[PDB]
């Protein structure tokens, strides 16, 4: 009977309890987004990695929900290797901010995909 | 002056005691009747008890280095024993104005009577008078109308008013209420009333209640021509519920409820006295529980202390005894504190148990209620103890008449008016009262009828509240 | 059936009286110890109370046909003489639930102890219990929290709380009151409290009392790492301003409040429950007055009676004796309303004053509260009387440490442990009592010197109310 | 995008045993289950106010387990609280201490509640922020039988309409009855905002919703890890799965009991992003993930030969 | 007391069946009309229906241990065929009175008539009757006034 | 006159005012509880040894109170050895946590024990 830990343990949503990504696992995760017509976008965080409440407590009001934005969603993108480059691109500028990759559905207008893509060292 | 504190346990008396001490007369004073245990000196007994009631325990505490405790501190001036009783003794204690909350009944009893009555080194205690200075009178309301003002309100002078309860005490449902109350009316009763435990049951609900009895005191007003009244009972369980209550009665525009304020409570009922004088509600007090407290001498509180107590957080009416019915009520013990009650200014008088002097500056007078046990025969000497100035009820002394309400509440509204006419003429009531009752009823067959019946009853037992 | 209404008195035996009545569960069951007066016999004494408490009056009254008097009628079922007394029988009566309103406490007193206390037919009068039936209790909402939300809002286990209640009485500033109150927490104890008299006066006023008690307890909690409370007292002379005292503290985000529901009354203290449930405020009950009503033996009312309606009216804590303190308290008799306050079932004993077995239904149980007279040397005899369920507090016992408040709350904690690791190893705490304090004297210079000031500190005396 | 979830089912827990835990136990267990992965954990239907917990004291309780699990995992948390009450105030009482609080999320039995309660809870979680789970609860006693009583889809249009964020649907492989095409239609019936007319489906009339919100269809009911691929499949990402028992069944509490669950989700998503077929390869990916995960190793272990089969009532 | 935690599923009747219960009169009684699936006992559906109205669910839960079940679960006592009718039977079951919110009607069938009637293991469920107990009946405040009120 | 200290001077709880138990002593304590038929169970802390008010300030409300669960209660134990042993195993597993044990009981749902059985270093 082994007791879930409790430090270091955060996690990140969407495929995070899973070993970590391949080139190949994470490639094919990029695929699928682009399979299904999804606009592909990169958001990047160096201050606040995780949720927090500083500026209200109401209901459904989180502070940390927001990231930035690395360049603009890349519309009429069919290549995956575009979106890996960007993600390198990202990282080297950017090597201590956690990156996420996301993908939008312009006619629901709700993301679709949303996971980690790389973590700065200490994570 | 400053001291060294010094841990451990001293008697009371050593700062408690103190026989030399002149009365402020802005000082609450009390007069206990304590017993203590055998081997308990009086000083220390009485000692114990101001202190427990004010700022002490039973252990020395550097706080009070703090303060100036000599400037609050309850102190026991003055000790006597008492005539015909063992170990038994009436120990004055004075406390100053500060140690009070302003208009706070619910305070005042919770300093004085506390914890005091259960220690372990007294076999009883009770408290027999409390003088309440004038610069603590004036911080409450009072009565929210009182005597002059009620009087001037219903237009009625001249004689006692007549009351009514409501029979069985529990069982009716609202509307036989109603038909009881307007056969009662209509016959000369200024006043019906609900039962001190009729609230509210599956047999009879409130709102149901109080709409018929409305309903039921304006047909009576309008068919006799004088005002009228139903003691609607607010008493209820919550503070809020009280309130729905009262608030009810005042949408109905009917001029009276009542609350039973030992059973309710002194914070509920100081409430209900404040929304009363807001809206123009005279407010009838019923006295249930009291003599749980107050019947035995050698332990308890007398009831001319609850009687000031109810002056001050507020009541138009309250019981008061008959003295002659079926419940415990000594004449001179009654007259003083019905004086206590009515009265601007009571002298000390200790043949009729008044220790202190009292003074009221102005506060409203209330107006005292027999109730209980009595019939027709006992019309004169009630009029002769209470006077005018008073509210005489007669509920099954009223529906217990052999031909029904109407002529039961003839027969009393007679018998009253009879005794007064004879009384304003010169005529001796505790003299020719047998005599004025019996001229009447060649005249009224229905005083006639209530006299045949209830020419036996007296209630005659030994008092065990006495001087 | 129906029967011809004739006028007139008869005995009250004749429809009250019912000795092959068989209760119902869903009546309420009264023990009353009576004293007839000479000459009136026992059956017509518990008939007399009986019929005053619920139905009826002193002469027959027609409107008893309108409704069904079997079904309402209160009935004396069953009587026996008390052994060692003269004169004196315990009558048992019974009361439908239809007679009571639901919910409350005020009504249930109004009729089982409103006039029946007065008669002049009776010397003494005592109601020593009351059996409530579960149908009645689920009308009440009880405690608002209970001891095992209690215990688990505060994360406390294993032990009983400890208390104290500041002194002076009455005297201290707002500002010294929480500098006493923080010395007090910091030193272990769980809580400290306003004396019972301590509502709003010129020396104190009650906000400003919250406030500096409020900034006291945050900081001692801070310092020791242990949830702490002080009892804000909410007692006040009307429910208005009760209730604004009590939303104050609701704003301060303390834990808990107190409330003297004798003085303050049944109506207000219901109110406060309700409250306190709505908005997660723990009730302290201070019992001020009881001793009033229920100290003698041969009249008034026993308190487990005024344990079981706070009960149900509503009370986290209420203060239940000390057995070995300053005030009366006879072991038998207090563990019998001990076990009426926290279980949910207990069986008659007659050896313990139990005279009905009670069920709860799952209502909450009450922490007793043991304060009063208290030191050290009592910590083994507490600890083995009340077991963890329990609340001890000790104000002259910490105030008056010669160190000061922390030293007197390091004393009271570790003395308090050193029995609970006692226990909890096996040991007699009646028995090797005295030797765990002086083992722990020897690693505890703060509790050595407690033991050395009430080392010869006893209380024993003969109680006046026993079995 | 108040919560941050995307690319994946909602997973939710009911509370176990039903009824008799006292407000510091529920806590205890809630914190224990949200800090193994679970997204939600939830009031029983009919847990409201009772002798041996309260309302507030379980929500007290409830909010600080939450607040702790969300701060260690760094995942947003929600417990559903339960404002089903005897009276409008009652249940007014319950979502405005909610509001207090600053949770995300309460429940309500919109059938025994009643309609008229239900809109006027919607409303009010529309004015506060609140989101609003629905429980069925009495459904069966009127959509079970085929000749006689209401189809499930006309009460799921009604809920759509008075208002609700979640509503259970079933989940056909559970101990609850549900037959597949007849819970896809009305599934499209909560979630899209047109569905044409599909006798097979016993969708009769084809409905447009003119932009009403979708409802999050929530499966829940006798279910475990096995069924996940099952799950995945037939609902899709948009949609809640609970395991009550499927948690605090599990042989080394609730935190191992959510990782289980999470893991095996968080494996179907994968798996299916990859174009792996859920339906035939259910079982393979399962097996695969016990080879890492220790915890749902031991989960699969013990429901592996746990099926409902049996006749279904309601039919096409 | 108590024993050690097992995970698995077990069937309801061992818990949930309770042929030899005296009611109280503080409990609240059901009486259902159980149609079973074929192949299912009358005491096992009979229990699951006690069950899933009251504590259980479909597996076995270590949290159960933290409270006393035995108090609090709901319990098939009685079973008895219905005449003239292919496998139906009238399951009485009976509940505590601290299962329910005081006054809420909506409660009471919350519980009692929840998540039952969609069980695979029952063809159909029909609740017949419910003893209230009077100590339930005094939380509600019943009629506003009655037909002797309103005449 | 001693001046009771300030800093560094936390407690916690039932058994804090007494000298450290030591291994007889917190044996016995263990006995104790399982002698009155208690179900033993371990918890564990790290990041917040003491109450706190981070979410809330309302009457009753504390963040802190709650403790993560080591294992499972356990049911059916009657031996004391089996319980220290799990002490050993929580303690070299989390050796940076405040560890306590805890007695419950079943019929009332309340917990009859409490009490630190281990604490980090510097405390
Ligand atoms: O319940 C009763 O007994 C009464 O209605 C009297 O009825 P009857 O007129 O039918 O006797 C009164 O409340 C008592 O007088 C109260 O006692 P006191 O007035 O002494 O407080
Ligand atoms: O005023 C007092 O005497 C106390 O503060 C005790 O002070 P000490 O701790 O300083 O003695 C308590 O209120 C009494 O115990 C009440 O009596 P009971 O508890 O019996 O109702
Ligand atoms: O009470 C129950 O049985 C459940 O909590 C599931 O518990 P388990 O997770 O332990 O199965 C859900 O409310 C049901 O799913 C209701 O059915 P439906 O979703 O079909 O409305
Ligand atoms: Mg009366
Ligand atoms: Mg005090
Ligand atoms: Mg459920």
């Amino acid at each position: 009977m082994q007791v879930w830990p409790i430090l270091n343990l955060k996690k990140y949503e969407t495929l995070s309890y899973l070993p970590p990504l391949t080139t190949d696992q994470l490639a094919r995760q990029v695929d699928y987004l682009l399979n299904n017509k999804w606009v592909p976008c990169l958001e990047f965080e160096t201050d606040h990695g995780f949720v927090y409440r500083e500026h209200h407590n109401s209901p459904g009001y989180y502070d940390g929900r927001y990231w930035t934005m690395w360049k603009l969603p890349m519309f009429g993108c069919t290549d995956p290797a575009q979106v890996l480059n960007e993600l390198e691109e990202c990282k080297k500028e950017y090597p201590n901010a956690f990156i996420r990759i996301i993908g939008f559905d312009s006619n629901r207008e709700v993301q679709c995909i949303s996971f980690i893509a790389y973590k700065p060292a200490g994570y | 002056a400053s001291v060294e504190f010094k841990a451990g346990v001293k008697d009371y008396k050593l700062t408690y005691y103190t026989p030399e001490y002149e009365t402020l007369d802005t000082d609450i004073l009390a007069a206990f009747r304590v017993s203590p245990q055998p081997g308990v000196p009086p000083e220390e007994a009485g000692a114990a008890v101001a202190a427990e009631s004010s700022t002490g325990t039973w252990t020395t505490v550097w706080t009070d280095g703090l303060t100036n405790l000599d400037r609050y501190k309850g102190r026991c001036y003055h000790i006597e024993p008492v005539a015909g009783e063992e170990n038994q003794y009436i120990c004055y204690v004075a406390y100053p104005l500060d140690l009070f909350e302003e208009g706070s009944v619910t305070n005042m009893f919770t300093s004085i009577v506390g914890n005091v009555f259960g220690f372990k080194a007294l076999r009883a205690l009770r408290l027999e008078d409390l003088r309440i200075p004038v610069a603590y009178v004036k911080t409450f309301q009072g009565p929210p109308h009182g005597i002059q003002v009620e009087r001037d309100k219903l237009n009625k002078y001249g004689r006692p008013l007549l009351g009514c309860t409501i029979k069985p005490k529990l069982g009716l449902s609202a509307k036989n209420y109603g038909r009881a109350v307007y056969e009662c009316l209509r016959g000369g009763l200024d006043f019906t009333k609900d039962d001190e435990n009729v609230n509210s049951q599956p047999f009879m609900r409130w709102r149901d209640r109080f709409l018929f009895c409305a309903e039921a005191l304006y047909k009576a007003q309008a068919e006799t021509g004088e005002i009228k009244g139903h003691y609607l009972n607010a008493t209820a369980g919550t503070c809020e519920d009280m309130m729905k209550r009262a608030v009810f009665a005042r949408e109905l525009g009917v001029p009276i409820v009542m609350h039973d304020y030992l059973t309710g409570g002194f914070t509920a009922n100081t409430t209900l006295s404040h929304y009363c004088r807001d809206n123009g509600l005279l407010l009838h007090i019923h006295r249930a529980m009291h003599a749980v407290i107050d019947r035995q001498k050698n332990h308890g509180m007398h009831f001319r202390v609850l009687a000031k107590a109810l002056r001050l957080s507020g009541g138009d009416h309250i019981h008061s005894g008959t003295v002659v019915g079926k419940l415990e009520g000594e004449r001179d013990i009654t007259l003083g504190f019905v004086d206590l009650l009515r009265d601007d200014y009571t002298e000390k008088d200790r043949s009729r148990g008044i220790y202190f002097t009292q003074s009221w500056v102005s506060t409203p007078g209330v107006l005292p209620v027999a109730s209980g046990g009595i019939h027709v025969w006992h019309m004169p000497a009630l009029t002769e103890i209470f006077g005018d100035d008073s509210v005489l009820q007669f509920g099954g002394g009223t529906l217990g008449h052999p031909w029904g309400n109407a002529p039961g509440a003839v027969a009393n509204r007679v018998a009253l008016e009879a005794c007064v006419q004879a009384r304003n003429e010169g005529r001796d009531l505790a003299r020719e009262g047998n005599t004025i009752i019996r001229e009447a009823t060649k005249w009224s067959p229905e005083l006639a009828a209530a006299c045949e019946v209830w020419k036996e009853i007296k209630f005659e037992f030994p008092a065990m509240d006495t001087v």
